[PDB]
């Protein structure tokens, strides 16, 4: 249930 | 560092959080 | 954290969240001790009994957070791990003796109103503050109860407990590398760290120089917030020589 993080962080 | 342990939103502004006094009051010696 | 309360914004700027890449989930707490070093509990990274054995690439470090699950854009900073260092004498087989580990970040993190390092104690700091009765503060995004999950970082202030009492509350062997904290049944008040809070900091504010020092690391317990039981923490000063060695050698 964690919001997705920017893809830049692999 | 020489600035370690000093919080920007509290110690740096001379503001205290709601429960740090509870800690101080427990340090009797 | 059980029986604690919502933390104030910027209350624990050194609080770090160890985040597992896949599946995306909370792995543990941790703390920022410099712009490139993060301190945590060894069992957060290595624990054979539960088939836990993470490598650098398996996780991320999220600093400056408040909300547990949300991506706090423009506030939190996410860092990758360059290298993990677990205490060579960490005892995962018996009592989690020397439950401590360091993680070097690939790039230094920039400090802000929400990101700032905590101090590590020296011998005099430890001697003066590590006394039964003296209260420390534990923070984390772990379980709200033993048997659920908080919206934001939780905080609880707990008194350090006399060693004989810590010893008499468990069948587990206690070492000088750990101390326990928490209220007694008669003291009325409650509070404890819990699953998910591991690796997080137990801090105390020096009344001498008014700086926050990390005296302990959430390590273990038997259940959470149970009457007659106490939370156990890694004694940071006792293991500072190792910390200094690792940082001096690789940083
Ligand atoms: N202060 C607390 N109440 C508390 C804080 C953090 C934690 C999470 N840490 C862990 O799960 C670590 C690795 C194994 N373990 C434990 O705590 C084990 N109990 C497992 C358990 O009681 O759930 C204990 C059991 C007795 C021997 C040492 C290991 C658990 C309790
Ligand atoms: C934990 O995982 C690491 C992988 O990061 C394992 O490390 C290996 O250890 C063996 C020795 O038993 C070496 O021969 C390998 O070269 C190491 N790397 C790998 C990729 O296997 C380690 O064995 C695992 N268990 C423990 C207790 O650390
Ligand atoms: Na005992
Ligand atoms: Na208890």
């Amino acid at each position: 249930d964690f919001e997705e993080i920017p893809e830049e962080y692999l | 560092e020489a600035d370690c342990g000093l919080r920007p939103l509290f110690e740096k502004k001379s503001l205290e959080d709601k429960t740090e006094r509870e800690l101080l009051e427990s340090y009797i010696d | 954290i059980v029986e604690g309360s919502d933390a104030e914004i910027g209350m624990s700027p050194w609080q770090v969240m160890l985040f597992r890449k896949s599946p995306q989930e909370l792995l543990c707490g941790a703390s920022l001790i410099s712009d490139r070093w993060v301190l945590t509990a060894a069992h957060c990274l290595l624990y054979p009994p539960w088939d836990k054995n993470f490598t650098e690439n398996d996780l991320l470090v999220r600093i400056g957070k408040h909300s547990r699950t949300r991506y706090e854009r423009n506030i939190e900073k996410i860092s990758m791990l360059e290298k993990i260092y677990i205490h060579p004498r960490y005892n995962w087989r018996e009592n989690l003796d020397r439950d401590i580990a360091l993680m070097k970040l690939k790039k230094p993190v920039a400090f802000s109103d929400y990101i700032h390092p905590v101090c590590l104690p020296d011998r005099e700091t430890a001697a003066s503050l590590l006394q039964a009765g003296y209260k420390g503060r534990v923070t984390g995004w772990g379980n709200l109860k033993e048997t659920g999950q908080p919206s934001v970082l939780q905080v609880v202030n707990l008194p350090i407990v006399e060693r004989p009492v810590c010893k008499d509350s468990t069948r587990i062997r206690i070492t000088d590398n750990m101390f326990c904290a928490g209220y007694k049944p008669d003291e009325g008040k409650r509070g404890d760290a819990c699953e998910g809070d591991s690796g997080g900091p137990f801090v105390m504010k020096s009344p001498f120089n008014n700086r926050w020092y990390q005296m302990g690391i959430v390590s273990w317990g038997e259940g959470c917030d149970r009457d007659g039981k106490y939370g156990f923490y890694t004694h940071v000063f006792r293991l500072k020589k190792w910390i200094q060695k690792v940082i001096d050698q690789f940083g």
